[PDB]
């Protein structure tokens, strides 16, 4: 099938469901996703005794 | 002597309606040779779901004798004066007519007489024909036109009775019983129903005179007098894609559901459907063609031919258009002949109509070249009209037409319209009734 009108169309709609929670958690719980270790300026010398990657 | 005379010189169609409710109508010429027959107003549309295939089963008898003269007696009878007996079923008009010596004017309507109401119907003769026309049907199949029409129908106005083919089933032929055939005649060959014409060196007053001689029904009760009103059939936006990547073109129709015989916007329509009109491998004319679709066509190899139509009905009608391609070209020519209708409905020009016009009236004049096609006109104006429409009125009618009239007119019936699809052959290029749809808008 053509890729427009159909797939043009489910896409759109996909990219809407996707938009929500990215919005909301954007919007609403902004550091959810992110340490909050990264509010202290990088320092040489200490090591965060808690340190996670992404 | 200008045409607009000649036009009003052409003798009036005579018309007299008889107790039993026949109508009896022609036009007087001094031609030596005539046409005379009875336009019935009964098709496949009249047909049921038992019994489609009735009123071709029973066309199939109409001339293999009546009662009173039987096979032999009727066809010597008949082949011995030199005429030429024939006829045809519609889906919602059938016919049987006579091209014989304006002499035989008054013993034809004797014949007709006799075939409408005593049909033999040689229960022998029967089983016969019904192998016939079984074998027509193998035939008829392999006219990828006539499928795609029939198929055209069969989606346009699937789930009523105008999407059947006059044909019928291939069960109903079958079965059908010489009972079936019977009833059939009785409940649609009836006389109010019915149409004596005749065109030709023929006497109204005589023609009549032999009406009234063996058209001599009889009505009592007043169910008899009256014209049953079908019902109304669905038109649907869809489309039927039948598919064979095995035949060598590929068919495609599409139309619109048409308003219906009385509308006078008809003309109209087929004023714009004489803009677009018709093209074929074996025009001469060439990149020079008027219609721009030909003319693509012709510059693009777009198609082995196309052809507009304003199939019209009692209370409904096929508005569209129709054409032969490669598996290769079908979209591009699609998306083309959207594109002119498109045009059609937004920026239609007053030079187009005029040529439109002339080239209508043209071909309103050729339908009346010769005794049987006249004929043919008045039975069907009857039935159809219900009075005759001499061109004198159609060219007035014509005449009045221009370019805002086309426009608004197709506007009307096609922008932004659910078409009716039917696809055959190696369709796989031309697709998606959504990106068709999209193409009744804006053009
Ligand atoms: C809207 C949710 C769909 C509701 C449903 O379950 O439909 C069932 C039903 C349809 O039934 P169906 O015909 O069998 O389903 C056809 C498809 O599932 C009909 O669904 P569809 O194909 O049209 O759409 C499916 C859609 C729906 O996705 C879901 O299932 C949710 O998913 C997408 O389009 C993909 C985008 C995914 C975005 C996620 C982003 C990741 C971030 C993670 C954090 O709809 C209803 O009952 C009405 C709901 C109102």
């Amino acid at each position: 099938i053509p890729f427009h009108p159909y797939y043009s169309f489910k896409d759109i709609l996909g990219l809407t469901l996707m938009l929500t929670p990215f919005l909301t958690l954007a919007l609403f719980s902004p550091n959810l996703l992110g340490d909050p270790e990264n509010f202290t300026p990088a320092n040489p010398l200490v090591t965060p005794p808690h340190i996670k990657p992404e | 002597a200008t045409y607009a005379q000649t036009l009003q010189n052409i003798p009036e169609t005579n018309v007299t309606t008889l107790d039993n409710g026949l109508r009896v109508a022609s036009e007087e010429s001094s031609q030596p040779t005539c046409t005379v027959g009875v336009w019935i107003g009964a098709g496949s549309r009249y047909e049921n779901e038992k019994n489609n295939g009735a009123g071709y089963f029973v066309e199939h008898l109409a001339f293999k004798g009546t009662k009173k003269r039987p096979c032999a007696a009727f066809e010597k009878e008949v082949e011995s004066m030199g005429a030429h007996f024939n006829g045809y079923t519609s889906r919602e008009q059938t016919a049987f007519y006579i091209k014989a010596l304006s002499k035989d004017m008054p013993k034809v309507v004797e014949l007709l007489a006799d075939v409408v109401q005593n049909c033999a119907l040689e229960e022998s003769q029967i089983e016969k024909e019904r192998g016939v026309i079984l074998q027509e049907l193998k035939e008829m199949d392999n006219d990828m036109t006539n499928v795609t029409f029939d198929y055209l129908h069969a989606t346009a106005f699937q789930g009523t009775a105008l999407a059947r083919t006059v044909e019928g089933t291939t069960e109903n032929i079958k079965h059908l019983t010489r009972a079936d055939l019977a009833s059939y005649i009785d409940t649609h060959f009836k006389a109010p129903r019915m149409v004596l014409a005749a065109a030709g060196g023929i006497s109204h007053k005589e023609l009549v005179d032999a009406a009234r001689q063996h058209f001599s029904g009889v009505s009592f009760t007043y169910k008899e007098d009256a014209v049953p009103i079908l019902p109304r059939c669905r038109f649907t936006g869809s489309e039927i894609r039948a598919r064979d990547d095995a035949l060598p073109v590929a068919h495609v129709a599409l139309a619109v559901e048409g308003p219906g015989w009385a509308d006078p916007d008809n003309v109209v329509l087929h004023v714009a459907n004489a803009i677009i009109g018709r093209y074929d491998r074996t025009f001469g004319g060439g990149k020079h063609l008027s219609s721009r679709l030909a003319a693509l066509a012709v510059e693009h190899k777009l198609c082995h031919s196309f052809q507009t139509f304003n199939t019209s009905y009692s209370d409904t009608g096929l508005f569209g258009f129709h054409f032969v391609a490669d598996p290769l070209s079908i979209d591009d020519m699609m998306f083309c002949a959207q594109g002119e209708w498109m045009r059609l409905c937004t920026s239609t020009t007053e030079s187009e109509v005029k040529r439109a016009k002339n080239h209508l009236r043209s071909a309103m004049v050729a339908q009346l070249d010769g005794t049987t096609p006249v004929c043919e006109t008045i039975g069907s104006h009857l039935l159809n009209y219900g009075r005759r429409i001499s061109l004198e009125e159609w060219d007035s009618r014509i005449s009045a037409v221009d370019a805002r009239m086309v426009r608004d007119v197709c506007s009307k019936y096609i922008y932004d319209k659910c078409p009716a699809l039917a696809a055959v052959g190696p369709i796989e290029q031309l697709l998606d009734y959504n990106r068709i749809r999209s193409g009744m808008y804006w053009i």
